[PDB]
């Protein structure tokens, strides 16, 4: 309880900080960090208001967010960590002796945890219309 | 032990607080369940049915969401206030000129007449910004995110001086059916989180509230969050032995069997500060399966914030401490005799949206994607229940009456909650008639 309970403030100070929308510029000179986003657009993105010839930058990537969400599934995913061992009776051995099946539903429901947020809400979603049309 | 011991040694209850309307006494009570009961979701794609769609914003999106929040607000305006045409920011102009864009701040710290800014549209001005003069305006209240025309000159085309600043316009009330007129009394019942004192953990405060509503015999009773605080001591401290998920279980159950003998509707909102569900704004209805045959006729989960008819009558019902989001960074030219909550609402029932301010302040996730289809006025809502942490009041802006209970505890010390009346008078008449005649906040 403690553990998962642990894990929902930190995914929730995670996606609080992606949606606070911190930018920062690219240029090393400037590094102007602002909330408000400018409506003046370049052809990569953004266009910095302090300096007016450089991109800025997302300071958090969703790239970030999933990677860091990825990384929360995957400590706690033992269904892919038995079968990375290359041998068979290794991962017996393993699992008949603490893998016990209320172990394994204790995993299952950290794992689980993780697919609520993992599940709908996403990023894996591609849209064809948006692609195609 | 000395946790609960203040909440228990108070002994000023049952005085009301303040009310709105006609005097009434004390004995309020209803009919209940008794009698048509008419709670429909109406205006846009109802509320948002599924939970979401993604947490992923792809940059060149939020702004199309911005083009389309100002051009409407513009077009409308420009539409009731028969303007022939606007002028782009950068174009110069000597003879007085009418522009269109939104207010804002050109620096990370607090908005102040000096540094107010106007950012154009992408149709007229393509995005751009210009600094604006106040000082020949004789009126004005402006806060970021405010969608306004604004009259006056740009000779130099890198600043503009206003000359008059165009009113907002809010949109026309609902239009009455002949089968809401038909009928009956109704009671609108409503509480706000947190529902315990910040130092303990008996949820008290709920408790009796649950016996008032037991009491009241309301017809409709709707509960605010934040059910489960995001920022009560023991939360941030995963000192606790049970998941929130499952004390939100336990919170939804004492409820469900305190009010099973009242037999009022129960409206469950959720609010931003719930650490248990999705920090979304808009957030979705939440999710309950162990709800029995009795209990799915008077239990409904509505998102948040949502605009809810309740007998013919919309209500329109937010979490988000609006008050606190606009009058905090607002700014105005008279201080001395002006009503300050009045202005703050009607500046919210003029922008068309439930959360007008752009930028946010630090702490509160929107996902703009659903911003411009899940969180607009249909129509303009009969009655706005606003609870915040300022001071409860309840007054009629702009011919509605706008209420704020606000916090049914505060800290250590009790807050409030209200009671609504609402009935739909005759349809003749000098046009606007308010439905809600009786409003009474009192302290729980
Ligand atoms: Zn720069």
């Amino acid at each position: 309880v403690q553990l998962s309970n642990k894990l929902i403030m930190d995914i929730r100070r995670f996606i609080k900080k992606y949606y606070d929308g911190w930018l920062i510029c690219e240029e090393p000179t400037c590094r102007n960090r602002t909330r408000h986003l400018p409506l003046q657009f370049s052809r990569t993105g953004p266009l910095c208001p302090a300096c007016m010839k450089a991109t800025l930058q997302p300071e958090y990537s969703d790239k970030s967010l999933y990677t860091q969400l990825c990384f929360y599934r995957y400590i706690f995913d033992a269904e892919c960590a038995l079968e990375k061992l290359t041998t068979d009776h290794e991962k017996d051995k393993l699992k008949k002796q603490f893998f016990t099946p209320k172990v394994l539903q204790d995993y299952r429901k950290l794992k689980n945890t993780a697919e609520q947020f993992l599940s709908r809400s996403g990023y894996s979603e591609v849209n064809l219309s948006k692609l195609f049309a | 032990a000395t946790p609960s011991q203040k909440y228990n040694s108070r002994s000023n209850r049952g005085e009301v607080v303040t009310s709105f309307g006609l005097a009434q006494g004390v004995s309020w009570s209803g009919r209940g369940g008794a009698g048509n009961i008419s709670l429909k979701v109406l205006g846009c794609p109802e509320a948002l049915t599924g939970s979401y769609k993604s947490m992923f914003q792809k940059l060149p999106d939020i702004r199309e969401v911005l083009t389309c929040k100002i051009e409407e607000l513009g077009s409308e305006l420009k539409e009731h206030y028969k303007i022939e045409a606007f002028t782009p920011l950068l174009a110069p102009a000597q003879e007085p000129v009418t522009l269109l864009g939104q207010i804002g701040c050109d620096s990370n710290g607090k908005l102040n007449n000096k540094s107010v800014i106007l950012e154009g549209d992408r149709e007229h001005s393509s995005g751009a910004q210009i600094p604006v003069d106040l000082s020949e305006l004789k009126e004005y209240s402006l806060f970021p995110g405010q969608v306004v025309i604004m009259e006056g000159i740009n000779t130099t085309g890198r600043k503009l001086v206003a000359t008059k600043l165009y009113e907002g316009v809010p949109l026309p009330f609902y239009q009455p059916t002949e089968e809401d007129a038909d009928f009956e009394q109704s009671m609108v019942l409503v509480a706000c989180g947190p529902y315990t004192t910040s130092d303990s953990i008996t949820y008290d405060p709920l408790l009796d509230l649950i016996a008032v509503i037991n009491h009241d015999r309301p017809d409709v009773c709707i509960l605010f969050g934040p059910f489960l605080d995001a920022k009560h001591e023991q939360v941030e401290n995963c000192l606790l032995t049970s998941p929130f998920e499952d004390i939100f279980k336990q919170c939804l159950r004492t409820i469900i069997e305190g009010t099973r003998s009242s037999g009022s509707h129960l409206v469950f909102v959720p609010s931003l500060r719930d650490v248990h569900h999705e920090p979304v704004y808009p957030q979705p209805p939440f999710s309950y399966s162990d709800l029995s045959r009795e209990d799915k006729k008077q239990v409904q989960f509505v998102s948040e914030p949502c605009s809810l008819s309740i007998n013919g009558v919309i209500f329109g019902l937010t979490s988000t401490d609006l008050l606190f989001h606009l009058g905090a960074e607002e700014i105005s030219s008279s201080s001395g005799t002006s009503d300050r909550f009045s202005r703050i609402l009607k500046h919210i029932l003029t922008q068309r949206s439930y959360y007008p301010l752009y930028p946010p302040q630090e702490d509160m996730a929107i996902d703009y994607e659903s911003f411009y289809v899940y969180a607009q006025l249909p129509v303009t809502p009969d009655v706005l229940i606003i609870p915040s942490e300022l001071r409860y009041f309840v007054k009629d802006v702009l011919g509605c009456v706008c209420v704020n209970p606000g916090r049914l505890t505060k800290g250590q010390v009790g807050g409030t909650f209200a009671r609504l009346y609402l009935r739909r008078p005759a349809a003749d008449g000098a046009e606007r008639q308010s439905p809600c005649i009786a409003v009474q906040v009192v302290r729980i």
